[PDB]
């Protein structure tokens, strides 16, 4: 899932924006 | 933007910041 691309590497702010709408 | 391993707390502040007043939402797993 995207939360595990954020924990175990760097999600950038493009990657963050998917978290919300 | 600073690079971060972003877990936890740090990724819902940081979604604060990205998503702006928009909100966003977080998926946790018990």
């Amino acid at each position: 899932g995207i939360v595990e691309q954020c924990c175990t590497s760097i999600c950038s702010l493009y990657q963050l924006e998917n978290y919300c709408n | 933007f600073v690079n971060q391993h972003l877990c936890g707390s740090h990724l819902v502040e940081a979604l604060y910041l990205v998503c702006g007043e928009r909100g966003f939402f977080y998926t946790p797993k018990t």
